[PDB]
């Protein structure tokens, strides 16, 4: 609705009841700049260029998240304990670079329309679960106040079929999306 | 299905023409419905749903809260943008262009060449196909801009071609991180 | 590289 | 891009346990922002955004607009449902089953053109129900009152795709052996 | 949310300023039952079974749509002339039945998340624009108050024939092309 | 019988 | 030579711009003389020759026979066209092009035959090119040959004199082709 | 006379006196879609795609053909027994594909301006009559109410064998021979 | 579906 | 008749293809003779008549006055066009079309397309279903002056048999062309 | 000369010696947007749509008109006191809508080629001058640096009422009367 | 915003 050359989110605050889960992150033009590890009191920048030339006090994140815990206990009293509505997530798998059946690559599993922000995104290579070479982003905010998460997988393309397994409350069964070398 | 109660807050800055036209909109969101927001153009806290009047009227009564929020347009939006101007807005990643057919090389059976322009930043990019230096304005199937999420983008521009003889197809890519356009060729 | 800042959150009146 | 001003009204009925538990929710939507709604559980017009109080409170004062709409749960929702019971909820379309692959393992069982949406597809190696490796796509709505769903499954063995549907008295079984 | 065995929309009313175009349709479980031709005062049902056992007075649509034109001039006046936000549509192309080179089939182009409801959905077969055998649905409503449209293309699968779906929307920067061909 | 739909409500307007 | 008596009837439908402009004409033919015909534009049975008034005026007197015939514009013409739209009007066969002289010698005038032999439908364009220069003179093309098995064929000849490095190409355009087919021939 | 994008003939029914004999066929843009074998009560389509996905009840052909025989006894009585005039047919022989000695091909014999629809079309290979690999089309209609027939001969091009198309008609004085040989 | 075609009209004879 | 001395100034903006091609021309006019003008395409003040060299060169000597005028291409022309984009450039008034004559005697049928905005409009006459290429007497576009227009399209015809004449009007304010009919007798 | 999709006049400044009368108005595509009453310091918009979404400071008009009075005293001295030339105005009267007895309408009197901008436009109904229901526009600018004015008269068409437009200008010798009546 | 326009130029008098 608000047209602008650049849109920044200096304060993506998130706090939920299901566990002590929280998140403080900044975003610029849709990409995540950093996220504050609330348990470690640590600002984790998402780029080598950011870690060297930018600074952010991690304590201000814990201050803001602590107010969320207070404000959450306030709207629950006003809304007569209205719980969250489980949304159906949309899963998409694609590669970062063209596949050459031998050149190292990175698989990308984008899980859109996530709500509430509680999800498990695990990889599968020929049935078996992959645990190494897997990394994911934090909960990136959307315009409709939902979230989407992206999981990465550095792999070796071989003539091996990979799957992305998403577990969410809005789904009845674990959703698997397929990807294979042409 | 376990119950969950989610609360979020989004302090968003909107920049136009640099720091000249900057707009601050803070959003107080319960579950998925934003119930109270402050707008720098408006100047005060506004209630968005019936869940907000008890919060909007309390935040406007305190004068230390309305002055702290109006100043956030200068201490957060314009303050961080001066720091984005030397790091993020200067980030230039050169695109890697690659041409390869989908179906195996056919003598004359129709094929489609995929020009994958991958890993580039920022998002502004223009790709054009050329058959023997003739710009193909028809038959070019381009995918939407893919956001990888790691501060890179990628777009795949395909061409519905028919492999004859001689046929030298080129994929022309222009990007702000490039002084001269990158061109990759492909012969039959 | 100065100290970055962001969204000051507002507290709601609850018991 | 020329500017556009959109206004919508959607009188939606929610049926549960037949024509018994019926809920009427009329939504007045401006562009995409719903500003005023009527709820049968509430009984009156409720404001959803500050764009709605001037219209919801005016519609609650008039008894000819609030009584005509409160009765619409019976004259619109339950009235039209009696015709759905003789046309829509009686529609039976038999599903068209086809199995074809896309050392690995990827078998695509395409169950296409069927109505209604209730359907169960099961994979069978010889006679072993495959409880692992089943990649199923969500129900695809073709838009012509038919559906479609693709169930994938990841040494001489006969794999079969079993499709059960209300439009079928006996289950459809299609086999496929590796040559 | 509202859990229910069946969800019907007895009155999907829509009126916009651009056309100025409008639409009155009923839906049951997400499928379009009928739509009222506002220009001809004619109820056009979307199924042969509906045309035989159902009747709907088209005059109630023109009466109801005329109130929307009235209600539109006030929320634009109350919202200080707030225009619509152009959304990026999502295009997907797939076939209606399994493809068997020689057996007649039908291509389906689903254009999801449409707003505002102004779009061109046209087909392309081997470069050339298709004009015969093309039919589409009306604007079916979505839960988030957006729209989606589905266009159909009856075709004959051949070894050398590649089809495309051409979508033109204001939310897009250039006409979006989705490709489909029999492997 | 004859099927029908929900009646829309008029806004304050002018 | 025994005498023969022939009778024909031709229910012909004429389509233009799709099913928008449709015209039905049933023709009652005796031997080779069409004596009575019905026209949807006219609306009634008309006599074309003096052999027709006794039949055309009788078929217009009965209201069930002209009403059943007027309705055939929808149950025969427009009904079958919906089935032609998914079978016949979708049939695309791309042509196989072949170049061969009609006797191969240098500096001796010859005729190069570009054989376009199996294509459908009838829309087709053939052009000759000597060294990427379109030969607009010396092109002898035969009319469209109807094979009769739902295929067509056309033979386009070129009058030339073979040289050293002259490269002749034959460009074929057809609705079943996204890009034109080009076949070359070197001396 | 009548300009049109497509011209279809849904009902080329024909009934003759000699001796007796009839034919019912449909045509689209000059090509034969199918023909009903009136003796076998079977619809014989002329394309593999037509034989699999199209249907036509052959009984409507035998029903309509009986009307021609009925109407024929009317115009024979009203025209005072006006017999048919034998037309001179035009014969042309050509191949379906370019001939390359050894590659299977098909000879085509087009017999234009046929009237009345009574003709014998036989092939000759080195004098002798050919019996294997011979198929022909039905009587295809013309705009001037004449007919034309096309006979096919799948053969193996050899330097030997000189093939001929033998047409026997009443309009001809002797059987007309059209010659063909691999150049 | 089932195709249809030109129904011929009968003449008064004998 | 008393003598009169008139002085005029017209700051005119020319827009093409939106805010992309904009040209500003300020005109300094004495009575009816324009003697000095500034052009954004030229960039400086130009003298147009011998009454202007003393004024054009004085306005070019001042650098803040020539700079204040050059910036008006953005602060006056392009600044107001964003305000025309929300009021004037969105104004759509649907035309009220009416058919009325001015028997075997020739007469004249007048299709009055009245009160419409903007100015782009096409009116066509139709006898039964044949577009009338002869006998169409159209008046030039009439400017009512109150942000509305009107145009009168007449048809010179003969009212015979039972023919239905229609007037088809196309206008941006219309989803479908407006059609008004008139039948003979 | 200068072709353009839209031509706006943001600053139709006018000052004369006679009154001494002046006028400041803005125009877009030939229509008057507003005019500033220099004595009351009021911006008078000419449309309901303009009064709700637009604002203009009247002080910028009085500042600019005051410079005209300054610039005027120089060009009279520079041109050796060359006075204005009285032009002959052309008057035309027409109705806003088709004329129907009993249905309210509005008469329009166009006075073109006005110079200098000093004119009296009064209405006459069967001789006596009408004062109620009369409103007019300001001096609209022309490309040839002259002006034209439009006066309106809302009236009720009757069989026994004939209207006149009376124009008094220096270029004319006698008051010009243009006639209009329901034919 | 506030509409405006047409800045007039002053002459040497
Ligand atoms: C903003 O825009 C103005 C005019 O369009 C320009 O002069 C200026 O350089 C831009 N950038 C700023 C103010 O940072
Ligand atoms: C596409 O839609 C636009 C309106 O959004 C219309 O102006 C244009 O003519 C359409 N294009 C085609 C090819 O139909
Ligand atoms: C216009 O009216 C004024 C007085 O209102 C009068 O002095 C003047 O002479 C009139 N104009 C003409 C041309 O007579």
């Amino acid at each position: 609705d608000i047209v602008a050359d650049h849109v920044a989110s200096y304060g993506v605050n998130l706090y939920q009841s299901y566990g002590p889960s929280g998140q403080y992150s900044h975003e610029f033009d849709g990409d995540e700049e950093f996220y504050v590890d609330l348990e470690r009191k640590e600002t984790v920048w998402q780029l080598p260029l950011f870690r060297r030339f930018r600074r952010f006090d991690p304590q201000f994140a814990l201050t803001n998240i602590a107010v969320l815990k207070h404000n959450l206990n306030c709207v629950i009293k006003r809304s007569n304990s209205t719980a969250a509505t489980n949304e159906v997530p949309e899963v998409t798998v694609f590669s970062k670079s063209p596949v050459t059946l031998g050149q190292p690559n990175t698989l990308i599993c984008l899980v859109d329309n996530i709500f509430p922000p509680v999800v498990n995104i695990t990889w599968l290579s020929n049935g078996h679960s992959v645990t190494e070479g897997v990394s994911e982003t934090s909960f990136l905010s959307k315009s409709d106040h939902s979230f989407f998460k992206i999981s990465y997988l550095t792999f070796l393309p071989s003539a091996e079929i990979y799957d992305c397994k998403v577990e969410h409350w809005g789904l009845d069964e674990p959703l698997l999306k397929h990807w294979e070398p042409e | 299905s376990p119950e969950d109660f989610v609360y979020q807050f989004k302090g968003m800055c909107y920049f136009t023409n640099g720091t000249e036209r900057v707009r601050l909109v803070t959003r107080y969101i319960y579950n998925r419905e934003e119930y109270a927001r402050f707008d720098s153009d408006v100047g005060v806290y506004r209630a968005v749903t019936p869940l907000g009047p008890p919060a909007a009227e309390y935040w406007n009564s305190q004068k230390e809260v309305l002055e702290r929020t109006r100043a956030e347009l200068d201490t957060v939006c314009r303050h961080n943008y001066q720091l984005e101007l030397r790091t993020t807005l200067q980030r230039r990643v050169e695109p890697t262009v690659t041409i390869s057919p989908s179906r195996t090389e056919a003598l004359n059976h129709h094929n489609l060449l995929v020009c994958s322009v991958t890993d580039f930043y920022p998002a502004q990019i223009k790709v054009r196909w050329f058959r023997n230096d003739q710009e193909e304005t028809t038959g070019v199937v381009s995918t939407p801009l893919i956001r990888n999420g790691d501060w890179t983008f990628q777009i795949l521009v395909m061409l519905e071609m028919t492999p004859q003889r001689g046929d030298v197809y080129t994929c022309h890519v222009e990007h702000p991180s490039l002084q001269n356009p990158i061109i990759v060729e492909w012969r039959a | 590289g100065q100290v970055e800042l962001g969204g000051g959150n507002a507290v709601e009146v609850c018991k």
